[PDB]
């Protein structure tokens, strides 16, 4: 009997031009006083959330007036009028017919709109520096693509990888991955690449020592 | 989890405050009040300050005099008794200022030909301005690039328009004369960028103007406002014009609600007041003398003839006044009126006031009625403005004046009412319960009227002091100092609140010195002797610098700078020292059983300054301790130098070192040479010549200069050598030392020295450390305990790195120690360099002076060549005490026909 | 204006305890219940818990997650939340916000960084990501605590650089790599403070 | 030097003694109510504000002083009558401003006239700005610098 909300994953948006967030619940959130018992929060990068939207359609004071929400029952939305390139972060909806929220959910990632980029993947090896420690490091890089969403899969496997991601770019709009392959030297001279897939790419990719 | 009526509240509080943020928000946009913070003047008979105003109007003075004669006005053509006669006067008297043409030119940057285009109205709005923001407290050049508008009532009166036509590259005749000007440069020069508008509306423009400033204001788009009106008479066209109206009256005297009033009588002002929102002066801490409350402009409209006053508009503008800031009459105690003298204008002004302020008003409280224009006459364009001057000058000192000339009440006006009172003698109008207001009002010639509510503001040891004045020229810095020195022959006098009022609340220029006074007595010898152009006193310095601010460089030397009790003043006076000798001895304490703050105190028990391993810990202690000191007072090295061990010191104020481990390098340095006691000597003395005489034998520690130089060795060597240089010239001056440093006898110590302290972690500088071993810049991590033992063996190469830095744009050397040693050296090498030709060059403490105001004078030493210091450190808990303003230096400019 | 200043988190180890404060100016903060929501690195906002004001009890609510390990408590006097933290864990480790409100969260504090760990103070080690036919790096490895700066040619070269997230890995120790872009003289310079680590490499096949 | 006195009920000698700029903007001033499709005898009585931009050009300052009994010398050159005057005789009752800031100057009446609306002050403003060179005193002022 627990009450969700959800929203889209990702929004691109474009300065200048209006943007639009949707948010469907699992239960009408309409109260008998006649308010929606809907908030709506935004956290940008490195900073603390803020509220925007309460009960709906109310702008808290103080929060630009190009914010408004609307709709009713289990269908609400966030406009913006103009986007700002400020606006881009983590934008949630949150119920308040059931309390408390234990998560605020995955929430909206908006971000700035740009043509899809393919990722230009790049192998690295383990330097012989390492190697002469004990452990082996192998850097499978994916750089300047858009959307997010670029996975990787090895291929010497599971459980010793891990991956990274930069903020979007402040000049070509694209992001930026890094996943790290992890073997003892053992296991590494045991054998003798990365297999990438992304949307902006034909078919998958791979890169091999 | 949260009920229902749980979160309601939090929703319904969040509309609730929104709707109280927007009501505010309202509020101010409409009514928010606003802060006199200041007020300036230039008045008839000399009266060229607020507090000289008052004190005409509490006598009921009268400044009236005869016509100009240094104006170049043909007195003798000008008058002629008969109305009807066209081009002259048939009155002889107004209001002038003392000194018209008088202009500091120089202070303005204003060359002497544009001084002279300039109308004069122009050239004492710049003083006023100036005066203006230092009367509020406020160092004028804080307001460069800030929102300040400035908001005027001027009109041409035809100043340099019967000169003959000339030469004008520079087009200083048109800037010279435009009433734009008047206003915008006043923005050009105090380098504000607020809206500046002049404004004409006769004799209301200063009202009208305040009346915009006040919206400019509200509105966030001045952050502060300059807010006034000036009138020069450069020609006496005025009263020429006037005269064939049979409007001025015939003795010249404004005798308004007077039965005698017969006409105008005209003079000159330049009146200013500084208005920020209150609750902006609060936040800022500004004083209040008095709030503007809301205020109201109209029309006459069609009126009986264009020139005629109205009585309904009067009526309205009043009621309009009021009702923008929530008031009803009742609550207004006193109005200082138009009040001009007129025999048809008067009566319309009164029964305007009895039909609003004075129906049905309390009988035991009538309105009281006055007009700083029986004192003054007709400022024109600074006529409103005068006025509200008049009405806060009354607020702070408790009292209305009297209004002259109302023996006999007009009696074309039925007072009989008995709501309005004149003003016939001084009237008691004490801060009590009943809130005090008063309100102006101006209705000038061409129709529009304005009507202004103000209201009474909110209810609101024997140390050393530095006291600083500058000014941009000799003669003007002899009387600010002469000023000052008056000042405080005062018993009112608080020093510490006149040198903090000195510190913050004025611009620093360009000519500057200091005293630094522990009494008045004291504070006054030093700026008397500054007053007279002499610096004789120890406490007494003075220079001159062309910029604000320096690149600074701490230098630390080795020894020779040690005395008893050296800094033990400072442990008592000074916080900042002590704290920092207290976290050299808790670092210094696993190595040691004594204490530095023991040895400068001179403890029982605690060693004494000639061994070596006391010394060394000592003066580093001393002068870290002293680089902090410099430190909060805003001084922050961009450059380090140290000079042997001095490099110790030099590397943990430039973060390279903790103090452990820079403790360590000098305990554990400092023993070790204590060992080689007896076995060494040094002596001071060019370098490539020192090393041809110094082939014979096999014993140069330090290149100081091209003529001073130490060498190093055994005891022996050192007077064999010693006697050649003796029976031959240049003298050789011994050193204070059991060993010999920065020559081969070190090597033995090396292996210990490296194991002792080899435990050390530089850590990258903060700030550039030069070294003098490796001549260059270094970073803090090269500074391992190889390089300490290099610094002991090596050669000092001290004078390269001043030179180095000199020539790199290095401008202030300031030597961190107990006693100035390298002073001269540094100066001399300054010298010779391709530096700066004006760089300074200070010590911190000497010999015979290491209390708190010897610091304060080598502070001030840098200061007055441009260092820039935060005097009010010096000051804890003192109030700024209001000081006289600039003391201008003028010249006469008057173009005449 | 309203203000919500927090203080006291910081590195602690698997076990101990650290209280929080937010200290709020501007508004009555006894009005309000006081809330705490975490954010662990890279994921989402979790609620930790809130405190009613005393008009509504002055009681606490927790997540199951910190239940018998966290509590919440107010000083009206001197207008602070707090949060103390006992038996704290590695997946503790977060930033911490204080917020005004049980159920409008209408503001935010600046947050405060815990993080839990048994990890000692440990300089880095960098090593070589480099090309062989227009892309190269460094990988900055092992090291301990946050954070490792990195700049390229002593930060002449910008264009093209990418300096990621560190990952935090099994052994309890951080890793970052930085690379930039440039076909056909290429030094990264990394510096770790807390360790007092400075190191350059140049990068070629 | 055209204007229609009797229609604005000025005298010969008043008129004479007129700045152009003062006559001008009364023919305007009337115009611009017409052009709005307002009968101008509506505004008599309304809180209608007037804001203008006008400096002196030196009209009648090269004049032999004559006799002035009715003082239009006086306001017949000075510019707070420039706007005085239109709210004289259109009986207009709002806040009547003449400022100058040079070049600027009809732009900041503008920006004080929208000021002024938006208060609620004036119900209508008239706003603008007058120059007619009664002398050539700018064309040689300027030339001394080569500004022309
Ligand atoms: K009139
Ligand atoms: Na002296
Ligand atoms: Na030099």
């Amino acid at each position: 009997d627990v009450v969700m909300t959800q929203s889209p994953l990702s929004l691109p948006v474009t300065p200048g031009e209006p943007a639009s967030i949707s948010c469907r619940s699992s239960q009408s959130l309409l109260h008998s006083n006649g308010y929606n018992y809907l908030d709506w929060y935004l956290q940008k990068p490195g900073q603390s959330p803020q509220l925007l939207i309460y009960l709906g359609s109310n702008r808290a004071s103080g929060v630009p007036d190009r914010f408004s929400g609307s709709g009713s029952g289990t269908d609400f939305t966030l406009k913006i009028s103009r986007v700002e390139a400020e606006d881009v972060g983590v934008y949630y909806c949150m119920q308040s017919l059931q309390t408390p929220r234990l998560t605020f959910g995955p929430g909206t990632k908006v971000d700035i709109k740009r043509t899809v980029a393919a990722p230009s993947v790049f192998i690295f090896p383990p330097s012989d520096e390492q190697l002469k420690s004990g452990t082996a490091s192998v850097v499978c890089l994916l750089n300047n693509f858009y959307p997010r969403g670029a996975k990787v899969q090895w291929k010497v496997q599971s459980g010793n990888s891990q991956e990274s991601v930069t903020e979007q770019d402040s000049k070509d709009s694209t992001y930026s991955l890094s996943s790290t392959l992890t073997l003892s030297k053992a296991d590494y001279e045991k054998h003798k690449a990365c297999e990438v897939t992304h949307q902006g790419l034909s078919s998958p990719v791979t890169k091999s020592f | 989890m949260v009920t229902d009526s749980e979160k309601v509240a939090e929703y319904l509080r969040r509309a609730t405050l929104d709707l109280r943020a927007a009501r505010q928000r309202i509020r101010e946009l409409e009514s928010d009040p606003i802060a006199i913070v200041s007020m300036a003047c230039r008045l008839p008979g000399g009266v060229n300050t607020p507090q000289r105003l008052w004190e005409l109007l509490r006598e009921g003075g009268e400044t009236l005099s005869g016509f100009p004669t240094d104006r170049g006005w043909d007195l003798a053509r000008l008058h002629h008794p008969d109305p009807d006669n066209p081009g002259t006067s048939y009155v002889d008297k107004g209001g002038f200022l003392d000194d018209a043409a008088g202009f500091d030119a120089e202070f303005f940057g204003v060359s002497p030909r544009e001084a002279a285009a300039m109308d004069p109205q122009q050239r004492l709005l710049l003083e006023t301005s100036w005066e203006l923001v230092e009367n509020a407290g406020i160092d004028p050049h804080s307001l460069r690039g800030t929102a300040t508008g400035v908001f005027l009532g001027v009109a041409k009166f035809g100043y340099g328009e019967d000169t003959a036509a000339a030469e004008d590259v520079e087009g200083y005749s048109v800037t010279g004369v435009a009433p734009a000007v008047a206003s915008g440069r006043i923005s050009y020069t105090m380098g504000l960028e607020g809206p500046s508008i002049s404004v004409d509306t006769a004799c209301s423009s200063s009202l009208v103007a305040l009346h915009l400033a006040v919206e400019s204001l509200r509105k966030g788009e001045s952050s502060m406002a300059v807010v006034g009106g000036a009138a020069v008479m450069a020609t006496p066209g005025v009263f020429v014009d006037f005269s064939r109206q049979r409007a001025l009256a015939a003795d010249g005297r404004s005798k308004a609600f007077g039965a005698g009033a017969d006409g105008f009588g005209f003079s000159e002002g330049v009146t200013l007041v500084l208005l920020e929102r209150l609750s902006e002066a609060r936040r800022n801490g500004h004083e209040v003398l008095a709030v503007v409350r809301g205020s109201a402009l109209n029309q006459d409209g069609a009126s009986n003839g264009l020139s005629a006053p109205s009585g309904p508009a009067q009526r309205r503008v009043i009621r309009q006044a009021l009702e923008s800031c929530g008031l009803e009459p009742g609550d207004v105690d006193a109005v200082e009126a138009h009040g001009t003298g007129t025999a048809l204008g008067d009566p319309i002004e009164a029964n305007a006031l009895l039909d609003t302020y004075g129906r049905d008003r309390d009988a035991d409280r009538p309105l009281w009625l006055g007009s700083v224009k029986s004192n003054i006459g007709h400022t024109q364009a600074a006529a409103g403005v005068t006025g509200l001057l008049k009405v806060v000058l009354a607020l702070r000192n408790g009292e209305l004046p009297a209004t002259l000339h109302v023996e006999e009440p007009t009696p074309h006006v039925d007072w009989s009412s008995g709501g309005v009172a004149l003003l016939a003698g001084n009237q008691p109008w004490r801060r009590g319960e009943r809130t005090r207001r008063a309100a102006v009002s101006a209705f000038g010639i061409s129709g529009t009227n304005a009507h202004v509510i103000v209201e009474e503001a909110p209810e609101r040891d024997g140390r050393p002091v530095p006291l600083v004045v500058s000014a941009r020229s000799t003669a003007a810095l002899r009387a600010q100092a002469a000023q000052i020195a008056e000042l405080l022959e005062r018993p009112d006098a608080d020093l510490a609140g006149v040198g903090l009022g000195l510190a913050t609340t004025r611009a620093r220029h360009e000519h500057r010195a200091a005293v630094v006074a522990s009494t008045r007595e004291e504070a006054v010898r030093g700026l008397r002797e500054i007053a007279a152009g002499a610096a004789t006193a120890d406490a007494v310095v003075e220079g001159v610098t062309e910029v604000d601010g320096r690149n600074v460089v701490f230098l630390f030397p080795g020894q020779g700078s040690q005395w008893a009790g050296m800094g033990a003043e400072l442990l008592s006076s000074s916080p900042v020292f002590a704290g920092k000798i207290r976290a050299c001895d808790e670092s210094m304490a696993p190595m040691q059983d004594w204490k530095v703050s023991d040895v400068l105190r001179q403890a029982p028990g605690a060693p004494g300054l000639d061994r070596v391993d006391v010394v060394q810990p000592v003066l580093f202690a001393v002068m870290v301790s002293l680089a902090e000191l410099w430190r909060s007072y805003g001084v922050e090295p961009a450059a380090v130098v140290g000079h042997s061990q001095g490099e110790i010191a030099a590397a943990h104020v430039a973060g390279a070192l903790t103090l452990e481990d820079a403790a360590k390098l000098v305990v554990g340095r400092s023993r070790l040479m204590r060992s080689l006691s007896g076995e060494g000597g040094m002596a001071a003395v060019g370098e490539a010549a020192v090393r041809e005489r110094l082939r014979p034998w096999q014993d140069v520690a330090a290149v100081n200069g091209p003529r001073s130089v130490v060498v190093s060795g055994e005891p022996g060597a050192l007077r064999a050598f010693s006697e050649d240089c003796a029976a031959e010239g240049i003298r050789v001056r011994d050193i204070d030392v059991d060993y010999a440093s920065h020559s081969p006898q070190i090597e033995r110590v090396r292996e210990e020295l490296l194991e002792t302290t080899g435990d050390i972690a530089p850590r990258p500088a903060r700030v550039t450390f030069h070294s003098t071993v490796e001549s260059r810049s270094m970073d803090g991590t090269e500074l391992d305990a190889r390089y300490w033992y290099r610094n002991l063996r090596e050669t000092v190469r001290f004078a390269d790195a001043v030179t180095r830095l000199a020539e790199s744009g290095y401008d202030a050397f300031i030597e961190v120690s107990p006693h100035p040693v390298v002073v001269q050296a540094v100066e001399e090498a300054v010298e010779e360099a391709d530096g700066a030709e004006d760089a300074v060059v200070v010590g911190s403490l000497h010999r015979d002076g290491g209390d708190l105001s010897a610091f304060l004078r080598s502070m001030a030493t840098a200061h007055v060549s441009g260092v820039d210091i935060r005097w009010d450190v010096a000051l804890p808990g003192a109030a700024p005490f209001a000081l006289p303003t600039y003391p201008f230096q003028r010249k006469r400019y008057w173009l005449q026909p | 204006e309203v203000q919500l200043v927090q203080s006291g988190g910081g590195l602690v180890q698997p076990g101990r305890s650290l209280r929080l404060s937010c200290t709020a100016s501007g508004f009555t903060f006894g009005d309000y219940a006081m809330s705490w929501v975490r954010q662990a690195p890279g994921k989402g906002l979790e609620w930790v818990g809130f405190i009613r004001s005393k008009a509504y009890g002055g009681t606490t609510e927790y997540a199951a997650s910190v239940k018998g390990r966290f509590t919440i408590s107010r000083d009206d006097s001197k207008s602070i939340a707090y949060l103390q933290m006992n038996s704290l864990k590695t997946e503790d480790t977060a930033v911490y916000y204080c917020t005004r409100g049980g159920t409008l969260f209408d503001y935010w504090g600046q947050g405060t960084l815990v993080t839990v760990s048994s990890a000692s103070t440990k300089g880095p080690s960098v090593f070589p990501l480099a090309p062989s036919s227009a892309a190269l790096g460094c990988l900055v490895k092992d090291y301990f605590p946050e954070p490792v700066t990195v700049s390229w040619n002593s930060g002449a070269l910008t264009s093209g650089v990418h300096t990621f997230p560190a990952v935090l890995q099994s052994s309890g120790l951080y890793s970052l790599s930085s690379v930039v872009t440039v076909p056909s003289t290429y030094i990264c310079n990394v510096n770790h403070k807390p360790s007092n680590t400075k190191v350059d490499k140049k990068v070629e096949p």
